[PDB]
């Protein structure tokens, strides 16, 4: 007669995209909507119980998470399981779930190895995942001649859930399993100077087409670096691996759109480096039932939970659970209209993969994997003004690159600089 | 290579390490 | 009144040098040891609950294991943990006792992340650990003269507890901690023949002392290679990091001992090439009470496991398990002969830390750390006869390579060769 949906996510740190400030409300509109809903699981009272994922320091734990996934479900015997979003939180816990044949949902989790189903059983993603960073790269260099070789920089803050390795580790591993080309890769710690002479050298005997995930603030030095050091356009292509846009103001306004821009005099130097380097993000929804969404969200966040959300793209996250929730909804609807209970976690789990949907970030499409497909944007800078726009979208079911509003990707050299230079690296 | 943590989520790929596998 | 030790090791699987068909018969004689001292909790009747750390497969689990700690935890609210042995289910049920302020005990969890007890608190290590190992390598080379370059390959099964990998990682890290000189590491796939030209190619191309972890059958044929491809003892050294002596019978009988024997008429060509091979291991320990101790675990373990106990290295694990019991036991009796309790967690742990104890494995010390010292032995062949015998020996706890039966090092050319070639690797 009711249905029990356990939260593990970060209760109190407001930090994450998955946080709950900002992922709770979210459900909550979702929630909502199922009441209004005659047709989503009529007179079942679908009831949530929360478990915090963070440990005394207030960070997403491996110890913590797991530790709620166990109390929830020996307290209130759930049907499903929500969250974690951080990656060390989630494969333990995936890893319970799988074992207690209960589903789990996500938009969090993109690393690698979650997609290993095998493993983490009824794991459904509704967010992105780092192979399909991957599958982008992979169409973006069968599109522009890049067959050969690549290099790849990241790096973490010791201690954190080590978004730029998995996000490298997912991008590394796709595209090898689709292009065989050679994908050089070194990781470095932002706050060290010692490797800044070695990336430097790196970055000349190791790629041309160069992807780096790190914080902005590395980006713009190691670009200014790169100008420095003699590196522009027609020989090297920088790709910014900035999958939530930390680098860019929000899409609804602060128009226009300039990460090179510090206000420490360097700004000047730092727009000629860009003009090399390219952002790629996730894409920004654009069907308007996101932004009637969003001022939902914002509506309810800082009304119910006493938290500011901003604008930017880390929104798809709780966009994204507040729809893949309405996706399990649905599903478990569909499974009770067959007979079914609520807890087929293996009929509930197949009912939404390899299935298209319609929610507020738009068309969303649940792989054969059961992993949402993602779509990326490419934003350059247009050398009139500087400011960056976005040129290029990725539809990930389709796997296709369209030019968007008529932009063109600028080169220095008119085209795309080779992956492979002259007469070899030497 | 080394260091990083003891899930297996931290080993499906090296990609810090020198291996000939992956 | 009663003392509760919860056990989270492979009940089942028997394949484990910390199988519980091994260090349940070695747990049993610590018991019945503590009965018969009256200077050992009087009293008290130490009782056990047991969780198995393996899957459906049977095999060491980084599910099962944090599981049954759970299920040990609320059903009995255990004094202290004992085992688990592998790393991936150690790590979690590390984690879940220290929050939980309940010490644990183990033989196993070697890897260098255990040793982080900022993180793994209360947890104390009394069998080998791999940071252990790297202070043998340190003090062999320091000894001998290598201050320059090592190379380092090693191989694990797909879906293992990586072993290799993690004696690796301890080798690496600790000893370039304390010489930092170039360790040169490669991985590969024991099965997979596309590795060996590589390997080979490693070999004479970055470094001259040359340490690999794998199985016997693999060290063999790498070294008829490395024969077959020229490279001898004058320039070459080969340590086979075999800690548990895969690669050698028992020190009991099966004497001599043969390691390039196979029986595939290579035995001839393997003879000449593992003169330039030496095999590192843990020290079999010498005192009486060991030997005694063997033949009472063999006696309970076929009585009420109905299980054979083999004679071998990997019988210091149940050693070391027995032990480490009895190490606590006494901690726990002088924690109440000064009005603490058992769950006094933090000065039990701290009378067992930094701490010298007399086991049947002998002398053993505790460090400031928390883990067992750990003694090495060093293999090397007679070029007379040709088999194998322990040539030198490493106390862990005073750092000192003593020479074993006025035996010499074996080098072809009288003295070591140089770990960095005449003109450079070129
Ligand atoms: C990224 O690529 C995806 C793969 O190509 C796109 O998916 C396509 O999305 C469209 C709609 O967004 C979808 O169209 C049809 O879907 C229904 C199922 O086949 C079909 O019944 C619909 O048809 C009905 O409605 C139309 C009016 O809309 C009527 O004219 C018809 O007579 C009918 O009554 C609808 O046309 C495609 O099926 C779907 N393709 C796949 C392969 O799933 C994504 O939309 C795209 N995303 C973006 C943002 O570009
Ligand atoms: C590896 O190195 C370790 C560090 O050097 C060795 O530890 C040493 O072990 C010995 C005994 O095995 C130990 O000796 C003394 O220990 C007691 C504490 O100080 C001390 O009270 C003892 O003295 C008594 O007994 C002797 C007879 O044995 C009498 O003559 C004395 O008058 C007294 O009544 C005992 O002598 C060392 O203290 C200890 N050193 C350290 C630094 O811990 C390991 O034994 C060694 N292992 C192997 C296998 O070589
Ligand atoms: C909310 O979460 C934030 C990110 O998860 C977190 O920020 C980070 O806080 C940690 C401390 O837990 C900082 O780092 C340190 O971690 C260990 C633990 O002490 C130290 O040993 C390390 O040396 C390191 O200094 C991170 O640097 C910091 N990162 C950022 C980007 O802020 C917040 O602190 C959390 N806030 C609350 C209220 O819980
Ligand atoms: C007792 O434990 C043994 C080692 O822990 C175990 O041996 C190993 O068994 C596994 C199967 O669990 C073999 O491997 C495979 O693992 C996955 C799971 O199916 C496969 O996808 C892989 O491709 C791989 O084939 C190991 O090769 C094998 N190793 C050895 C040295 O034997 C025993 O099976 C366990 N026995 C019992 C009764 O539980
Ligand atoms: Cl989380
Ligand atoms: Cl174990």
């Amino acid at each position: 007669s009711d249905l029990t949906v356990a939260v593990v996510l970060p209760l109190t740190n407001t930090s994450y995209p998955w946080s709950w400030a900002r992922v709770g409300p979210a459900v909550e509109l979702a929630l909502a909507r199922v009441k209004a809903r005659p047709d989503l699981l009529p007179g079942w009272t679908v009831r949530m119980v929360l478990g915090s994922s963070e440990n005394a320091a207030g960070v997403c734990s491996d110890t913590a998470a797991p530790l709620a996934a166990v109390d929830l479900k020996w307290e209130h015997s759930p049907a499903v399981f929500l969250g974690p979003g951080c990656v060390y939180s989630a494969a333990p816990v995936g890893r319970f779930t799988a074992h207690w044949r209960v589903p789990l949902l996500t938009a969090g989790a993109p690393a690698l190895g979650i997609g290993v189903k095998d493993e983490y059983a009824l794991t459904t993603r509704t967010g992105p995942s780092h192979v399909k960073l991957g599958d982008f790269v992979t169409a973006l260099h069968r599109r522009l001649g890049w067959e050969h070789q690549a290099l790849v920089l990241y790096a973490d803050r010791l201690g954190d859930d080590r978004p730029c390795f998995f996000i490298v580790e997912g991008l590394y591993m796709r595209v090898r399993e689709r292009l065989n080309i050679t994908v050089n890769h070194q990781e470095f710690v932002e706050g060290d100077p010692d490797h800044y002479p070695k990336l430097l050298r790196a970055v000349r005997r190791k790629g041309r087409v160069i992807y780096i995930c790190s914080s902005p603030d590395a980006f713009r030095n190691l670009m200014l670096l790169a100008l420095n050091a003699g590196l522009t356009g027609e020989d090297y292509v920088f790709f910014h691996l900035d999958v939530f846009g930390q680098s860019l103001k929000s899409a609804q306004g602060l128009v226009p759109q300039k990460p090179w821009e510090r206000g420490d005099g360097q700004d000047r130097s730092a727009r000629q480096a860009f003009q090399a380097a390219k952002i790629i993000t996730y894409k920004e929804p654009d069907n308007p039932e996101y932004l009637e969404f969003l001022k939902q969200l914002k509506l309810l966040a800082d009304k119910k939970f006493n938290f500011t959300v901003e604008d930017g793209l880390k929104n798809i996250i709780p966009a994204s659970f507040h729809d893949g929730l309405l996706l399990y909804v649905q599903a478990v609807t569909e499974t009770l209209a067959q007979g079914g209970t609520v807890t087929d976690g293996e009929n509930i789990t197949q009912r939404m993969w390899n299935r298209s949907f319609q929610g507020v970030t738009g068309y969303l499409k649940i792989d054969r994997n059961g992993d949402r497909d993602t779509d990326f944007s490419l934003w350059d800078m247009d050398p009139e003004t500087g400011a960056f726009r976005v040129v290029l979208n990725y539809n990930g079911t389709s796997q296709e690159l369209m030019a968007v509003s008529e932009h063109k990707l600028y080169w220095p050299l008119g085209y795309p600089p080779p992956d492979v230079p002259k007469c070899g690296f030497d | 290579c080394f260091g990083g943590r003891m899930d297996r989520i931290g080993a499906q790929s090296g990609l810090g390490c020198n291996s000939f596998r992956y």
